[PDB]
RNA sequence: AUGGCAGUCACGGGUAACGGAGAAUUAGGGUUCGAUUCCGGAGAAGGAGCCUGAGAAACGGCUACUACAACUACGGUUCGGCAG
RNA sequence: AUAGCGUAUAUUAAAGUUGUUGCAGUUAAAAAGCUCGUAGUUGAACUUCUGUUCAGGUUCAUUUCGAUUCGUCGUGUGAAACUGGACAUACGUUUGCAAACUAAAAUCGGCGUUCGACUUAGGGAGUAAACAUUUUACUGUGAAAAAAUUAGAGUGUUCCAGGCAGGUUUUAGCCCGAAUACAUUAGCAUGGAAUAAUGGAAUAGGACUAAGUCCAUUUUAUUGGUUCUUGGAUUUGGUAAU
RNA sequence: GCAUUUGCCAAAGAUGUUUUCAUUAAUCAAGAACGAAAGUUAGGGGAUCAAAGACGAUCAGAUACCGUCGUAGUCUUAACUAU
RNA sequence: GGAAAAAUAAGUAAACCCUACCAUUUGGAACAACAAGAAGUCGUAACAAGGUAUCUGUAGGUGAACCUGCAGAUGGAUCAUUA
């Protein structure tokens, strides 16, 4: 879509907005091109299995 | 009597190759002694309650026009 | 240009073309053609059946050997079916007159390289599977 | 290059650049306009005419000199040929043909020459009615080719 | 016999910048012809250009500089929504970032990109890139 | 088809009743009545699903068959599980005094307008069609399907008049003409209000209207969907949502969580 | 009175064809399905006829025929039609 | 692969192996032996180009300015093009509105004039209706049921997914929701300058204009008779680079 | 498909054009004109070569490749046949 | 005056029969026929100029492949020889 399409600015940034409350890109990575490169690997790593690991939490 | 058939010629769209076929729809329209007919003339037909098996549309304006010839043959995007 | 024609007006021409050129294609022209409901199972998946007589056919090429082969009738159809049982000792259980249940060959047509004139397998004595039968600690009768 | 799918070249004649008249000439319009009608009554082809006014009177393009094409010049002065030369000369030998043809009932490749040549002729009429610049009913079969003998 | 000259002259021209000729005189021309000629200048893809008065319709000779990679035309002409263009857009273009594909509107001939701009488009023309 | 329909369809009944899809199969299905079916909200769906009032389906059943009469409709009692009430009506609670007005969204969804003893004095009523009858008489006729007898003369056909309920009194009207405010009743633009632009009518079947409000929008419609809610600028009813007008979904955003 | 339709495919035939909303795979374009919750249509064993009514040729109503289902003291009877 | 996994059959993709996009056709399958020819398909080039200036944004550039920060705004230039105006033999005319300024005339004041305020005339601009041959085609909005697809909000224990739910610390009450998009084919409203087709004055006649004459006719209470408005028919004369 | 001379009959390309006409055109289902041989019908004609056939020879076999003869055809008029 | 059975004519028209035709299925045999395979039998066509070449058309003959006449094409065993 072009740049300033209403719909993208509105459900390009909510998009944006769901991949920060699951924190898969940092506050400074808005631009939606950044979307792209994400690893699966970083997507998995925000699991709850993932977490309580990562959080010393378990042994294992 | 008074009653004439008019010939519509429009294109149709073809979706997968992307273009136009022709095609034509023929018409039952009855003609008031009024405006005098003659064959291979473009005519205003207006919407009027069936007349008849066919019949269900009225003339209500006529032009004379001139072709030389098949009126078959003749074919226009009018 | 090519052969094809590039005229917005002709479309109708391209469409005709299509739908005719078409019918050089045997899987269009095999559906097409009612063909699937003619063959002895008449469309269906598998068809239920008596067996006929338990014969067996001479292998091809540079194979030989006795395979085993049940001459079935079907049914609703009513015809003679040729038609291989599967895995070694099988035949042992396929009783004369018995049912069974058969099914096709890797798209039906063309019988396994090895087998000749044979287009159906076998996979049901009594309603019991074979595999079932072929396992001991599964099923017999 | 006309029914030849394999023959076809560039016979000549090309308008030089400058559309003004030479200057050498002088001849008010009116001048040429009775040569032209003059020339014409005596029977000619517009076709004839102009190639008389290049060879004979230095006037290279009537055109260019009047502001007028000969066969209108022509009209205009009710001294137009009835039958344009296309059509005539073309059913002019598509009959000559014929004629050869009776004597020689057998000349296969004037029989087909004949088929030819009587094609282009209802190719012509096609047009030539479309531009209501003949009637209608006109038809050439054999009888509008006699018909012009007499 | 002859049809789209723009066809005509389009062609003749990429063989112009595919044989490396210095420039080319393109002989059948049209207001087209000319049009998308100026707007392949004013994008930068082929030079200076001069038109010959052939007192029937014109002669145009076109400087080429060497960057033309290939500029056609497209058969028909289909019609193009401008819902229609990333369709064409990743068809005809070799990528996203030398967008010409020439169109017809009503508000004239625009670049493939112009045409979003005044938000129209309409038939296809051509291309180059 | 066998005679004429009866029942109503859950996933068939209208998304201006913001309906439970999972809820049953079926749903209320409108009485014929003043509006039409489409353009209505029987009664059960009003106090059940509205105002919440009801609760299950009996909770209705009693509500109007009780013999103390708990909803009126203009002025009127009502007592049928699906009374089509219709656009620009008022619904008074009885035993709690309240009065509501049927009013279209700006998303187009039924909503309920709470109004001042004030207000639920006059309704305002829209003319459908203009003509004498019987003896010499004249009558009028609006959407809400009354019969006026003896109205003023100076009304045209697509007129919009005020109605004092209580006298059944007519009072200050109002026709569409360049540069009144209106109400849309229904379409891809309904529950919006603007300014009349211009009428052009095209006689061939089917006149349309443009409009202006307040961040100055065009809008676009047919006559027939055009309600005058008041003359010259001033509305004649407190309007639901704000002001009749809607955002983009951009707007939305940035007004609610600030984009 | 003699027209009406037709290669811009009439007329006729096939369809394991009730039409849509939609369903499966899809770079784009396509390919194949839609009995089947929504809608519209058709039908109630086949076929025709009708009473009644605001409303059906209804069909969980009636009449006759074709083929049938249930009882019989064989005289006669059935509010006999599960594609609810 | 894993509470699942084989198999049979129809079907999708791989199939640029049915191809409009996108195939092949000397020899691998495939140009007809060859010509004519109505349907069909396909068709050359010309008709305000162009310039000047103003304005609104737009972008981009920046030996640059003011603000903010974790990335934007404002300002200036140049530039392009858009737009929209205007004007230039140059896309319209009437209306009503509004009007913006100017040229005269009036009135009022001071000393016929220096000047000022206030009137008639005047078109832009500013809307709505009537016109620019007729369509194609494209813009845009009206219409295209719901459910489904996409999709916003929303921790149903995640999720399928439902459309609910959020805060008792204002709790006989509070806050917030049930949005949105796509919908091609045919119909409607509408903006339009390209391509494409179609059309206007050539037997002549057309165009604009004035008068004359004849036919037809609305309002004049109505009927006549005149006249007259309004349409149409001609004859003539004038105008126009016919 | 067409090669002796000469004479008629209608035709054709290309070139040459400061001649007219001014889209008249490209290709084409239908639908037609042609299309060596061989072959067919009814007449001509019949020199040479020659399918079938009759013979010699060659071969294990030869009604085949060589040799001696020979009918249809090959030539023609008028029909038909289309590869 | 209303009104049951009965009877009546024109009508809608069930079923049944006859006369034609369509569609969809399904059926049939000895001998025959077709399909596929081979170090069956007889010979050798074709490739090699495969005994001095294949091959196309048409015609005629023959255990068989095929031979033969007339006309072609090289995909040939030639891209070539007036002095
Ligand atoms: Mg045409
Ligand atoms: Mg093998
Ligand atoms: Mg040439
Ligand atoms: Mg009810
Ligand atoms: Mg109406
Ligand atoms: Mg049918
Ligand atoms: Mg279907
Ligand atoms: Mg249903
Ligand atoms: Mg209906
Ligand atoms: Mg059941
Ligand atoms: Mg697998
Ligand atoms: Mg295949
Ligand atoms: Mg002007
Ligand atoms: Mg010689
Ligand atoms: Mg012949
Ligand atoms: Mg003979
Ligand atoms: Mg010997
Ligand atoms: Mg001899
Ligand atoms: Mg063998
Ligand atoms: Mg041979
Ligand atoms: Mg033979």
């Amino acid at each position: 879509l072009d740049p300033k399409d209403p719909r993208r600015l509105f459900e390009g940034s909510a998009l944006l907005r769901r991949m920060f409350k699951y924190g898969l890109l940092s506050e400074q990575e808005r631009k939606l091109d950044y979307v792209l490169g994400l690893t699966i690997h970083k997507l998995m790593e925000r699991r709850l299995q993932t977490r309580v690991f990562k959080l010393n939490l378990a042994n294992s | 009597n008074r009653t004439v058939i008019i010939r519509r010629d429009y294109l149709h769209y073809v979706r997968k190759y992307n273009r136009y076929e022709k095609r034509h729809r023929n018409i039952p329209v009855h003609i008031s002694p009024c405006f005098s007919v003659k064959e291979g003339d473009i005519l205003v037909a207006g919407q009027c309650r069936p007349i008849s098996k066919t019949v269900r549309f009225n003339a209500l304006q006529v032009v004379p026009n001139e072709i030389i010839g098949s009126v078959r043959k003749q074919f226009l995007l009018f | 240009g090519v052969g094809k024609p590039r005229g917005i007006r002709a479309g109708r021409k391209l469409a005709r073309h299509r739908k005719d050129q078409r019918w050089a294609d045997n899987d269009f022209n095999k559906r097409l053609l009612g063909s699937r409901w003619r063959n002895p199972f008449m469309g269906a998946s598998h068809a239920k059946g008596l067996v006929t007589e338990k014969i067996g056919i001479e292998s091809k090429q540079p194979n030989s050997a006795v395979r085993k082969c049940v001459r079935v009738l079907l049914r609703k159809n009513s015809k003679k079916i040729a038609a291989f049982v599967p895995m070694d000792g099988c035949l042992n259980f396929l009783a004369e007159n018995d049912e069974v249940l058969v099914a096709g060959l890797g798209r039906q047509g063309h019988a396994v390289g090895d087998i000749p004139g044979v287009r159906f397998k076998v996979v049901c004595v009594k309603g019991i599977s074979l595999l079932a039968l072929f396992k001991g600690k599964k099923e017999k009768r | 290059m006309q029914m030849k799918g394999k023959g076809k070249g560039i016979s000549g004649s090309a308008l030089p650049f400058k559309r003004r008249s030479p200057k050498w000439l002088h001849m008010t319009p009116s001048t040429v306009v009775d040569l032209s009608v003059k020339l014409a009554k005596k029977g000619l082809t517009p076709s004839q005419i102009g190639v008389i006014l290049r060879d004979q009177h230095g006037i290279p393009q009537v055109r260019f000199l009047t502001g007028q094409k000969i066969l209108r010049i022509l009209k205009k002065n009710g001294c137009a040929p009835q039958l344009p030369e296309d059509l005539y000369f073309l059913i002019k030998k598509a009959l000559s043909i014929r004629k050869h043809l009776e004597k020689n009932r057998k000349d296969k490749d004037s029989k087909y020459r004949l088929i030819l040549v009587e094609s282009r002729i209802h190719r012509l009429s096609r047009y030539y009615k479309l531009n209501q610049k003949l009637p209608p009913k006109w038809k050439y079969n054999a009888q509008t080719a006699s018909a012009l003998v007499q | 016999v002859k049809v789209n000259i723009l066809a005509e002259c389009l062609k003749d021209l990429v063989n112009a910048e595919k044989m490396g000729k210095k420039q080319v005189l393109l002989r059948p021309v049209s207001k087209v012809v000319l049009k998308f000629l100026r707007i392949m200048q004013k994008n930068g893809y082929i030079g200076e250009f001069e038109v010959i008065d052939d007192h029937r319709s014109k002669k145009v000779v076109v400087e080429l500089i060497g960057r033309i990679n290939k500029c056609g035309v497209i058969s028909p002409r289909y019609d193009v929504p401008l819902a229609d263009f990333e369709k064409w857009t990743n068809n005809i273009l070799p990528s996203r970032q030398f967008g010409n594909v020439v169109l017809t509107t009503t508000y004239g001939i625009l670049t493939h990109e112009e045409c979003r701009k005044r938000h129209t488009g309409g038939k296809i023309l051509g291309f180059f890139y | 088809a066998r005679g004429p329909k009866k029942h109503l369809k859950r996933i068939n009944a209208p998304k201006s009743w913001m309906l439970n899809k999972l809820g049953g199969i079926w749903a209320t299905r409108p009485s014929q009545g003043p509006h039409k079916l489409r353009e209505s909200l029987p009664l059960s769906v009003l106090l059940k699903e509205r105002l919440n009032y009801a609760l299950n389906g009996r909770d209705v059943t009693l509500i109007l068959n009780d013999k103390e009469q708990n909803v009126f409709v203009d002025g009127k009692v009502r007592r049928d599980k699906g009374y089509p009430t219709g656009l620009m009506d008022v619904v008074r609670i009885e035993k709690t005094d309240q009065s509501f007005r049927i009013l279209y969204d700006t998303k187009g969804r039924f909503v309920l307008k709470s109004l001042s003893k004030e207000e639920a004095k006059y309704k305002l009523l829209k003319v459908t069609a203009k003509a004498i009858g019987p003896n010499q008489i004249p009558y009028i006729v609006t959407h809400d399907s009354r019969t006026i007898r003896f109205p003023n003369p100076e009304i045209k056909i697509g007129d919009t008049l005020k109605y004092d309920l209580v006298n059944n009194k007519i009072e200050n009207f109002a026709h569409l003409e360049s540069g009144n405010v209106c109400y849309i009743q229904q379409g891809n633009n309904i529950g919006r209000v603007g300014i009349i632009q211009h009428i052009e009518k095209h006689q061939g079947s089917f006149d349309i209207c443009h409009v202006k409000d307040a961040k100055g929008n065009a809008f676009a419609t047919r006559l027939g969907n055009i309600f005058v809610l008041g003359q010259g600028k001033k509305s004649w009813i407190e309007l639901p949502s704000g002001d009749g007008v809607r955002e983009t979904i951009l707007e939305e955003r940035k007004r609610k969580f600030s984009y």
